């Protein structure tokens, strides 16, 4: 029969280091696309050109925190000739001093000088640093862009392995992370890794992979991040200072270093209009003529 | 020369050399391994004087140009094709403009409809997008994390930034949490308790006629007794009291509309009743 | 009783009722808010591991109590693909009834992932393991839909494109690669890709036959590898 | 045996029925000693589940069913496999 | 007057079966099932402490009286599913004895004949 009819049947019932930098520059002025000048012209003959850096840094607990803006690099392991523009001259500082960094830059703000400071102070302290690059392609290139720079410097990818007893290493994260759950040897003569790309831990398959190896990642060695230019960076740095206990600096900044030109071309016209200056400013009105140019043609726009 | 001697005759091959003796080049992920590499060489050595490139150049450092042209407002993400936005748009501004080489950078767009102001402030005059990790779980990752013994795999979950607004969430509530435990208790000290013992009766009363309402009003009942004239209490809802009425008239809801829709014997009769307290802002012309 | 009650409205007790009101609706606020902390600080990422940590109980790859096996082990050395399924067609003996022409046709399934364009109904000696895998495949998602994990059997089954069977069995014949590139429209780097991703898988079924002592599988996938590494696939680059 | 234990859990049951029959709205909200009772006698089934949580040591009380059949699953499939094979 | 004497007669069921819980919750359900061999015998055993807890989860919903019975109510389906499974093994198991004796008091007749 059934037991479970029992359950059917019825009831007999009755943050430190914040603050916003100035840094300015001066472009000669030019005309671009446009029949005259894109913006005014400086009495000099430059036009001058501003932008904003902003810097924080995440402290841990229970440090006690000299700022960096009072710091003095007394000596380099790597040298510069050029002008450090002091977003650059922060952030080496603080890995003059041992400390996490994440850059959040342009491609071309300037992420490539800084960072490189951390690979020769491994081979000034007579350890070994990795650098961390997404692509085989960016990690051929910045084999090839580092191996001539220094020379100790190896490849791990799963394509092709060569050197890895090397002082450096152009590698992945998926080499790197890989080997942590190996247990790799190379482990051991870590103080420094550098990121490259941090801002791809937003990719829906890839994005996991960032965010775990950094966890899994030890608490001795100091980081190098070089992300983008974006807005919520500092919840990242309490994401990165909580869990390895050792302070993280951001480096913000808005600094464009070509200057640009935003025309908009419409598709079987000529007109081609400057909508966005130099200085982000929208121009509303020749705007107004490119849409109101509205009643193969790249050949137009080669030639 | 470097390849195998098979390899040298590929098509492929063949047919992308005169574009790129004519300094035409194209760039994406479908030619071979070597043929992405080789023309980003002569980019770098300048000497392919356009490219029809992939999007992944974006991201191909140590090589940039003066002009980077757009033929396409939108693209295709295999999801939508979208207008790009602002900090999608900015890195793919990024690549154009050589730093000692060129003095001045140009962005063209290609554009076949009308945009809006605010697109273009949006789109070209954009701001950049949110670093948030899509942090997910795999079974290689499982195994692994049982494997390694002293972290667990809890362990990651602690320190998860895919857990994270929830935990920023958080002291902002405790901040409110923290006001309202002093609010309570300047409010705790009761002069008398049996206001309690009351309540538990007050709220009975409130409770236990509560399902009386329920029960008065049944579908098919107070009938016989809905002739015109009649008095009545009038409360749609519980919430809205008219007062005492006067009965009109009733009539079925009889809902020809669409049979489907089936009426309680509340709902499936309509009875009109004149009521005296309704609010003189009340919309009288939009009631049917 | 309200009538009996002492203080039905004496010394302004409904007064006082307001002032019990608005104490009961302020401590009342404090534990749905307590529980709107409280259900704000549950980690979110244990509910689908425990359905994940239940199908990793089921197939022997791990203990109800949480202790990897060599299944896990195996699980472990395997990333190229699926580790679920990798770790079924290996200790279902599949690969023994194979050549090291055949098996990698059946590795062809996991090195390429993108949609690309549909194969015709194949030899019987590829649609057959093909159909061996396929019901292997059709179990574990079956487990999957036990652990109320919200799976489709077909996309968890024929999200494994098989039209690349018959490029890797004629590849691993000696084949020319201008003339495997003309059975299907899909990219000849993004084949080279896949080559250089189905190495990998190979790879680990060099290293995944280490662990267990199955040197008539490997010695069988080395044969595969010289059937692989060769004139194009083994070239190099100019970055090196 | 089994036959004897559960047939005093179904007269259990059948007495969990005869307790959820009526309504206990007219003797609850009269004496707190009625309210009491109950919420003594509710005790025990407090007390007697967390019993069969040390034999396993409300969205608790899903994180329990579904590891009670699990080695149920884990039996059947062992069951028909040793017929299966044989 | 009503349910004076149902508070009795509820509690009169948990004490004649309290103590046939601590001897049955005395091993735990990992040591009972390690002394039975027989896997078929455990999946009557583990079924059996689901659909003990499944009984009184509900019943102290009973005794809470909340008028929401619905996820209390399909786990009890669930437990109601895993002993139909047992039950339908088991019959072809007897008979599959069933079918073994037939030859073999078939065949030794054949012997005779």
């Amino acid at each position: 029969t059934d037991l479970f009819d029992v359950f059917e049947e019825t009831p007999v019932e009755l943050l430190a280091d914040s603050f916003e930098q100035e840094a300015s520059r001066e472009v000669d002025a030019s005309k671009g696309l446009t029949n005259s000048e894109t913006l005014q012209v400086e009495q000099d003959g430059k036009v001058r050109l501003s932008h904003q850096v902003r810097h924080q840094v995440a402290l841990p607990p229970n440090y006690d925190y000299t700022p960096i803006a009072e710091h003095k690099r007394v000596n380099e392991a790597r040298t510069y000739p050029f002008t450090l523009d002091p977003f650059q001259d922060t952030a080496i500082s603080c890995i003059d001093r041992g400390e996490s960094v994440l850059v959040s830059a342009h491609t071309s703000a300037g992420k490539t000088v800084v960072a490189e400071y951390a690979i020769a102070q491994s081979l000034k302290n007579k350890q070994r640093v990795i650098y961390t690059s997404p692509i085989k392609a960016l990690s051929n290139q910045k084999y090839r862009e580092l191996l001539a720079e220094f020379g100790d410097v190896g490849l791990m990818t799963g394509d092709i392995t060569i050197n890895p007893d090397a002082g450096c290493l152009v590698m992945t994260t998926e080499i790197l992370r890989s080997m942590l759950y190996r247990g790799s040897e190379v482990m051991r003569e870590v103080a420094w890794v550098i990121f490259d790309e941090v801002h791809y831990m937003r990719d829906k398959e890839r994005g996991v992979v960032w965010e775990e190896t950094i966890i899994l990642l030890p608490d001795k060695v100091r980081y190098v991040f070089l992300s983008a230019t974006i807005p919520n960076a500092m919840e990242f740095a309490e994401w990165i200072c909580k869990i390895h206990s050792q302070p993280c600096h951001i480096v913000y900044t808005n600094f464009r270093p070509t200057p640009l030109q935003h025309y908009l071309f419409p598709a079987h016209g000529d007109g081609i209009y400057l909508v966005v200056d130099e200085k982000s400013t929208f121009r509303e009105e020749n705007f107004q003529k490119a849409m109101a140019s509205i009643s193969g043609d790249i050949y137009k726009i080669v030639k | 020369a470097l390849l195998p001697e098979t390899d040298r005759e590929l098509p492929q091959i063949k047919h992308i050399l005169p574009l790129l003796r004519r300094g035409i080049g194209i760039h994406h992920s479908g030619l071979l391994p070597i043929l992405k590499e080789v023309i980003e060489i002569l980019f770098q050595e300048g000497f392919l004087k356009v490219l029809f490139a992939t999007e992944t150049f974006s991201i191909g450092l140590n090589m940039p140009a003066k002009t980077v042209v757009f033929t396409s407002v939108r693209k295709w993400d295999g999801q939508q094709f979208r207008w790009v936005s602002g900090g999608e748009y900015i890195q793919m501004s990024g690549r154009a403009g050589r730093r000692g080489l060129d003095d001045r950078g140009i962005v063209i767009m290609m554009i076949d409809e009308k945009m809006e102001p605010q697109v273009a402030k949006g789109m070209v005059k954009g701001q950049a997008d949110r670093l948030d990790s899509a942090f997910h779980l795999g079974y290689n990752m499982i195994l692994n994390l049982m494997r390694v013994e002293g972290i667990s795999p809890e362990f990651m979950l602690e320190h998860s930034f895919f857990q994270f607004q929830n935990v920023i969430s958080v002291p902002v509530m405790e901040k409110k949490l923290a006001e309202l435990k002093k609010d309570f208790d300047g409010i705790e000290v009761e002069d008398e308790e049996n206001v309690k013992e009351y309540h538990e009766i007050e709220q009975a009363i409130k409770g236990y006629r509560e399902d009386v309402r329920q029960v008065v009003t049944h579908p098919a009942n107070a009938l016989s007794f809905l002739q015109p004239g009649r008095l009545v209490e009038i409360s749609v809802n519980g919430k809205d009291n008219y007062g005492w009425g006067a009965v009109v008239d009733f009539a079925k809801r009889i809902n020809k509309r669409n049979p489907s829709a089936v009426y309680t014997d509340h709902e499936s009769y309509i009875v009109n009743v004149v009521v005296n307290t309704m609010y003189i802002d009340s919309p009288v012309n939009l009631l049917k | 009783k309200l009538s009996s009650n002492p203080l039905t409205n004496s010394m302004r007790l409904e007064e006082l009722y307001g002032k019990y009101s608005r104490k009961h609706d302020l401590h009342e606020d404090m534990k749905q808010l307590k529980r709107k902390i409280s259900e704000s600080q549950a980690v979110i990422q244990l509910d689908d591991l425990r359905r994940r940590k239940r199908v990793l109980r089921r197939l022997g790859f791990c203990t109800p109590n949480d202790i990897i096996e060599l299944k896990g082990r195996v699980a472990c050395e395997i990333s190229s693909g699926d580790e679920l399924l990798l770790t079924e067609l290996i200790f279902n003996g599949n690969f023994n009834e194979l050549k090291p022409e055949q098996a990698a046709a059946l590795l062809s399934c996991f090195a390429f992932q993108e949609r690309c364009k549909e194969a015709p109904r194949l030899k019987p000696e590829l649609a057959e393991p093909l159909k061996a895998m396929r019901e292997i495949a059709a179990k574990i998602a079956k487990i999957m839909k036990d652990s109320k994990i919200e799976v489709v059997e077909k996309d968890y089954v024929e999200s494994f494109r098989h039209e690349l069977m018959e490029v890797v069995y004629e590849w691993c014949r000696g084949a020319t690669f201008t003339q495997i590139c003309k059975m299907t429209d899909v990219y000849e780097g993004s084949l080279i890709r896949m080559f250089k991703r189905l190495e990998e898988l190979v790879k680990e079924l060099v290293d995944v036959a280490n662990t267990i002592g199955n040197s008539s599988l490997k010695e069988k996938m080395e044969a595969v590898l010289k059937l692989i590494h060769r004139d194009i696939v083994s070239a190099g680059s100019l970055y090196l | 045996n089994p036959d004897v234990l559960l047939s005093r859990v179904i007269n259990v049951v059948r007495a969990a029925s005869s307790l959820a029959s009526q309504d206990v709205d007219f003797y609850k909200n009269l004496d707190r000693g009625f309210s009491k009772d109950l919420k003594s006698k509710a005790d025990k089934l407090a007390d007697m589940a967390n019993e069969i949580i040390l034999s396993i040591d409300w969205n608790n009380f899903g994180n329990i069913m579904d590891n009670l059949l699990e080695m149920s699953d884990h039996s059947l499939d062992k069951l028909n496999c040793a017929i299966n094979s044989k | 007057e009503k349910i004076k004497p149902y508070v009795r007669s509820f509690s009169k069921a948990l004490d004649e079966l309290k103590p046939e819980i601590e001897k049955l919750t005395s091993k735990s359900l990992d040591e009972q099932l390690l002394l039975l061999s027989d896997e078929r015998a455990k999946l009557e055993l583990i079924n059996r402490y689901a659909y003990v807890l499944s009984s009184l989860m509900f019943a102290n919903m009973k005794v809470l009286g909340v008028k929401d019975m619905s996820p209390i109510l399909g786990e009890l389906k669930r437990v109601k599913s895993y002993m139909d499974k047992a039950k339908q093994y088991d019959n072809r198991i007897t008979k599959s004895n069933e079918k073994s004796q037939a030859e073999q008091e078939k065949a030794k007749n054949i012997i005779s004949n």
